[PDB]
RNA sequence: AGGGGAUCGAAGAUGAUCAGAUACCGUCGUAGUCUUAACCAUAAACUAUGCCGACUAGGGAUCGGGUGGUGUUUUUCUUAUGACCCACUCGGCACCUUACGAGAAAUCAAAGUCUUUGGGUUCUGGGGGGAGUAUGGUCGCAAGGCUGAAACUUAAAGGAAUUG
RNA sequence: CUCUAACUAUAAAAAUCUCUCUUCUC
């Protein structure tokens, strides 16, 4: 039976979308199904900003960051913990998981 | 029909505009509710406070006619309508809920607060909804302090006034009771204000109880 | 409103649809081609007479252990061969 | 036997009172009847038929737990009818309890007349269906004495209705007794739920018995 | 049934029949009757609940 | 394309009871749904319509007054002889009492027991109840 | 794993709903109050009474909590639920006797057919971006 | 069995034969 | 509905929507029956004397509960124009 | 068939994993992938929902167009545009809530207006398997496409959902 | 009754299983 109403690809009148490769695993899959994640991160971690700071010259150098939208595969989705199994009532839901901090 | 005493007096008039009744519909609406006027170049749809007092007196006249006075069973879940209704069902021989209405209160016959009324007066519809669908399956009639934003499913006549704020629900619940108390005939005659206040049904914050309560307590 | 048409002029199309579906019955199918003289043992017989051959029995299915006694016979109307079953207790030994 | 009964309902205090004579009564203002005692008070003579216990399994670690589904009727074959549907543990609670909700669950029908009326009302008013799960079941007014061509369960549904002529057609998997039964007794509800032109004529609303007789209740 | 229920009759807090063996069937089954509430366990056990075992031989 | 128009307007009334209300629109309103609704007003299924002139094949209000149940279209306007009245009665009303077969004969669009009392018997239109 | 099940806090709560002027802070004191009150059948579950019922009176000195309630604590509330200030808070007592509204709820007045005391001011209709 | 590899199969058994109705056709 | 004699034989004529006509089922658990009481001329409400309208569960549960009610009641003389017959 | 020939990669070549591994992991790798002509006509060619038409219920948004605002920034002094804001309307891919309707249900605002059965119309199915097989046509260079049974066998196969 | 900031990062191998199913009626 329909397990999704959407049917997970989210394309509604289309036809055919353009595939996109896995970035773990290279799935040829279409870029609406395709889970895409935008992975905007530092491109030195505080681990070692503090390290970065006291070793540079240009005092007050603001450090530029590093961005990638991943193209993820679905198993990979489901086995890199990127997505997860929902309950049934609980797959109605679409908003992200509720701003991980404010 | 209703003697010209039962119109729109200045002073309750005034009232009903100083608690902001009329302010604050929505910015959205939906046409179960022809009781708007005027949509607010603010987006903030105008009540037609004529309206929400013919629909008031309504109200205390389907009250009145109750033979036996604790059959009409006043609900209020939301913070802001709690204290007011157990005030109305002070001076209104009416029976009070506040704060959480137990499920299957007028279904389930076995529950210590199974009570069975003839009317019920709801603070909110959307907030509500359990205690209506609990008169539904009763069949009983929900006077039910509507918005014109609030859903108007399993809803009686309906008083069209504000939600959001305190001040409209505290005046709203004066208003019917003083009404329900002149048809009754305990209030001699309509006209004098009925000397106790309308802040005596507004809301209290825990905090400005305790604020009171230390200004009093200073000497 | 329903796949068929409903004109007060579609009688033709109605009955031959109708026509055309009938063939989806088993039981239509087989009295229009005449398949049970044809090919079955029995041209539309509800008996016939037959020569023993030999004497056989034949197990059962899963649900059912036993051996069933039945006998080869060739049918003297036309010359099939069709095993038949012998169905009570001690009638086995009845035909030779 | 032993019998109190304490009334905990509103109504059930009216009918202890005596203040409620007629069943009528309680149809007619649509009021909600939960206590069984209030309709073996109005009704001496509701007999019953248990049409068919069902033993219903769930599939539990340790073995099958099974449980009993009775389908009572209750009746008094005067237009008046009832249809308790139970699971329980033990199979004379099961029907216990089926009975007390079909006796919970009564409801009046309106018998008519096939052609023209010479007597008391003998079929149905009208056509009527009901539908339950997939069985539809369609009561079709008969003329008189032709007795109630139905299915042997619909049968003594009828006979319990005290409707003496009627036509039956049943569609779907009418095997299954409790989809049938509910069906029919959709239908057979549903008989006071058509308006028919001598049922026209508006009335005047009459007050509702707790309304007049609102001190009798609320136990001081 | 009669017994639980004469001696619920008694005024006691609770009583409960276990009846096992060939009911009826071949195959072994115990039949349970119960009514009120039976504790089990703390010497409440041995305090107010009384219990009994016996055979019944039939053909 | 709409082909049977009848069937718009019996449609829409049936639709806009169920639901409840008291006023329908239909918007071709030809004659055969002015006879109906004349017939549903004489027998009283209907309260009070109204033709509202277009022009343009005008248009009508509906009045209801809820003592209607159904309408409805025989789509194909079968000839109906005399004999056969009777079948469409027991087919489609659902009781002897009440309930009428509308169909159109030579004498105008009339309720069956009025084409019973003429003796004259054409084609079938609909039926209410 | 010390939880205090049911029996326990269910039989404190209706000690302090029955016996709050009674009881006191001292664990020694209430326990002679529990012994001589209440039928506690052994003694160990008197001693976790009582000191469940000595937490709960020390909670109640803190402050007002949840769930249990006696005739001190309700009578408080009622006084408090009473107070009525004898200065007005609506009829423009405040802002010298002038309330602000705008041009649509001025025609409401007007077409009520009634003359109070109003203040027109427009309402800005360009809506914040939030 | 798949439909695919019984299709498959009912192919590769088609080949055999139009081969052998080929040479003796 | 009548024997040939004249005499009634239904269990009970049922009552009907006030403000749809339809009529009322004995089991219709969600239908009410709203009374208005009568008010003389000085705002007393006479006791024992008032205005019934049988509203049906249908429109309740549609949401149109309280503008039939509405309506219903300005036809009657009881409330000053809050419901138009033109939207 | 002619052109190209980077990447990736049916076959193949191996190196691993295994009891076996001419499979999955890895490295090379022809045909192919890219094209100009000529064929092929099949896909889970799916919304597994034929098309046209009417009506039925609330809520927001979104795309294209059009109307009005004593609206806001825009700047070219003002204005005209444009870009927004508010309201409305037509058309489209859609979406949320709900049952007061429908369904065996999952669910559907159409899968509603269907035992209260008829707006027009086309195609398809009659238990499972044999079988989309054989045969006979027909199209194709070939691959294969379209049309398409029976003999016989079987009491089930199957759909949705509930508890384990 | 006024609000868009923090973050990473695991995929070795694992094939198969002879019984037998039993009534709910007060
Ligand atoms: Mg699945
Ligand atoms: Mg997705
Ligand atoms: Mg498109
Ligand atoms: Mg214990
Ligand atoms: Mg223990
Ligand atoms: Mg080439
Ligand atoms: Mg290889
Ligand atoms: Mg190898
Ligand atoms: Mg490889
Ligand atoms: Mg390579
Ligand atoms: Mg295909
Ligand atoms: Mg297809
Ligand atoms: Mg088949
Ligand atoms: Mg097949
Ligand atoms: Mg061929
Ligand atoms: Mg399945
Ligand atoms: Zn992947």
């Amino acid at each position: 039976p329909k397990k999704r109403a959407s049917n997970g690809r989210n394309k509604k009148g289309r036809g055919h979308v353009k595939p996109v490769r896995c970035v773990n695993c290279s799935r040829s899959v279409p870029k609406d199904k395709a889970i895409k994640r935008m992975a905007i991160r530092n491109i030195v971690e505080a681990a070692a900003i503090r390290d970065l700071s006291e070793a540079s010259v240009y005092a007050e150098y603001a450090l530029p960051k590093t961005y990638n939208k991943l193209h993820y595969c679905i198993s990979c989705a489901i086995h890199a913990r990127i997505v997860r199994v929902r309950s049934r009532t609980d797959r109605r839901i679409r908003a992200p998981p509720q701003r991980p901090r404010f | 029909s209703l003697p010209s005493t039962f119109d729109l007096t200045s002073e309750d008039a005034q009232l009903l505009l100083a608690a902001r009744v009329h302010l604050g519909a929505k910015n959205v609406q939906v046409h179960q509710e022809p009781y708007v006027y005027k949509a607010r170049p603010d987006g903030v749809n105008v009540i037609n406070v004529g309206k929400t007092w013919e629909k008031i007196v309504l109200a205390a006249r389907i009250i009145a006619a109750i033979p036996n006075p604790e059959d009409v069973v006043a609900i209020s879940s939301r913070t802001y309508g709690q204290r007011a209704v157990l005030k109305y069902a002070a001076h209104t021989g009416a029976t009070p809920i506040a704060g959480r209405f137990t499920p299957g209160s007028f279904t389930n016959y076995i529950t210590r607060s199974f009570k069975e009324p003839r009317l019920v007066i709801v603070t909110d519809p959307r907030s509500d909804a359990q205690a209506i669908k609990e008169s539904s399956y009763v069949n009983i009639p929900v006077i039910a302090l509507t918005d014109l934003d609030s859903p108007s499913e399993y809803v009686d006549v309906a008083i069209p006034c504000n939600n959001r704020g305190k001040h409209s629900i505290g005046l709203i619940w004066y208003l019917l009771a003083r009404e329900v108390l002149r048809l009754r005939g305990a209030l001699p005659d309509r006209t004098q204000p009925w000397a106790i206040m309308p802040d005596l049904y507004f809301y209290r914050n825990p905090e400005e109880i305790e604020q009171q309560t230390a200004e009093e307590e200073a000497v | 409103g329903k796949g068929k048409p409903r004109g007060l002029n579609s009688a033709r199309k109605l009955r031959v649809h109708r026509r055309n579906n009938r063939w989806a019955e088993t039981t239509y199918k087989k009295r229009l081609l005449g398949t049970a003289f044809k090919s079955s043992p029995f041209g539309g017989s509800s008996h016939a007479k037959g020569i023993v051959l030999e004497k056989i029995g034949i197990e059962s299915k899963q649900p059912n252990s036993a051996i069933r006694k039945c006998v080869r016979v060739q049918l003297i109307k036309n010359g099939k061969k069709v095993t038949a079953f012998v169905p009570n207790d001690g009638c086995l030994n009845f035909v030779d | 036997e032993e019998k109190g009964w304490v009334p905990v309902t509103k109504l059930g205090r009216l009918v202890k009172a005596g203040k409620i004579s007629s069943i009528e009564e309680i149809f007619l203002h649509s009021l909600p009847v939960k206590e069984f005692q209030i309709i073996d008070q109005l009704l001496p003579n509701l007999k019953d038929e248990v049409m068919n216990i069902k033993p219903v399994q769930k599939q539990t670690r340790a073995g099958q737990r099974t449980r009993f589904k009775a389908v009572v009727v209750v009746g008094d074959s005067n237009g008046h009818v009832g249809l308790g549907i139970k699971t329980a543990k033990e199979v004379a609670g099961a029907i216990r309890a089926g009975i007390i909700i079909a006796k919970l669950s009564v409801i009046p029908i309106r018998r008519g007349y096939w052609g023209t009326n010479l007597g008391q009302p003998h079929s149905l008013a009208t056509k009527t269906s009901g539908k339950c799960g997939s069985v539809s079941v369609r009561l079709i007014p008969a003329p008189r004495g032709s007795g109630i061509v139905a299915s042997p369960a619909v049968k003594k549904l009828m006979q319990l209705a005290g409707v003496e002529d009627v036509y039956t057609s049943s569609t779907g998997s009418t095997r299954t007794l409790e989809n049938t039964l509910k069906a029919a007794f959709v239908a057979i509800g549903n008989t006071y739920g058509f308006l028919t032109p001598n049922l026209w004529e508006v009335q005047a609303l009459t007050p509702s018995p707790m309304d007049v007789y609102a001190d009798y209740a609320t136990a001081s | 049934y009669g017994v639980v229920r004469y001696v619920m009759e008694s005024g006691a807090k609770g009583c409960e029949v276990v009846i096992s063996g060939k009911l009826r069937a071949a195959r072994a089954k115990s039949m349970k009757f119960a009514d009120g509430f039976l504790i089990h366990s703390g010497q409440p056990v041995n305090d107010f609940i009384e219990t009994a075992t016996r055979h019944v031989l039939l053909r | 394309t709409r082909t049977s128009v009848l069937a718009d307007a019996l449609n829409a009334i049936n639709n806009a009871e169920k639901t409840g209300k008291r006023q329908v629109l239909i918007r071709p309103s030809s004659k055969v749904i002015i006879k109906f609704l004349q017939v549903m007003q004489k027998h009283g299924y209907i309260g009070e319509f109204e033709y509202i002139d277009d022009h343009r094949s005008g248009k009508i209000v509906v009045q209801l007054n809820g003592r209607l149940n159904k309408c409805g279209v025989i789509s194909p306007r079968f000839n109906v002889k005399i004999a056969d009245v009777e079948k469409w009665t027991a087919n489609l009303l659902p009781a002897r009492q009440f309930g009428y077969v509308i169909l159109t004969t030579s004498a105008g669009i009339m309720d069956h027991e009025e084409a019973h009392r003429k003796h004259v018997s054409g084609k079938i239109l609909g039926f209410v109840y | 794993g010390r939880v205090r099940t049911k029996t326990v806090k269910r039989a404190s709560k209706a000690l302090i709903e029955k016996y709050y002027p009674k009881l006191t802070m001292d664990f020694q004191t209430n326990k002679r109050l529990c012994d001589e009150i209440a039928t506690i059948q052994s003694k160990r579950l008197r001693n976790k009474i009582a000191g469940y019922t000595t937490h709960l009176m020390k909670r109640i000195q803190k402050g007002p909590v949840r769930g249990i309630s006696f005739k001190l604590q309700e009578e408080e509330r009622e006084r408090k639920d009473q107070y009525v200030p004898d200065v007005s808070a609506l009829d423009l007592s405040h802002s010298n006797d002038v309330l602000n509204v705008d041009t649509q709820t001025a025609e409401l007045v007007n077409s009520l057919g009634l003359k109070l005391p109003l203040s027109v001011s427009s309402v800005s209709a360009v809506r914040d971006r939030r | 069995m798949r439909a695919k590899w019984r299709k498959k199969r009912t192919r590769r058994l088609k080949r055999k034969r139009r081969k052998v109705r080929a040479r003796s056709k | 509905m009548e024997n040939d004699k004249g005499q009634l034989v239904e269990l009970y004529v049922p009552r009907k929507c006030s403000a749809t006509n339809r009529i009322i089922k004995a089991k219709d658990h969600s239908s009410v029956q709203i009374n208005i009481a009568q008010v003389d001329e000085e705002g007393r409400a006479i006791p024992g004397e008032y205005v019934t309208y049988a509203l049906s569960g249908y429109i309740r549960a549609r949401g149109e509960a309280d503008d039939s009610l509405n309506r219903l009641a300005q036809q009657d003389g009881l409330l000053k124009n809050v419901w138009s017959y033109s939207r």
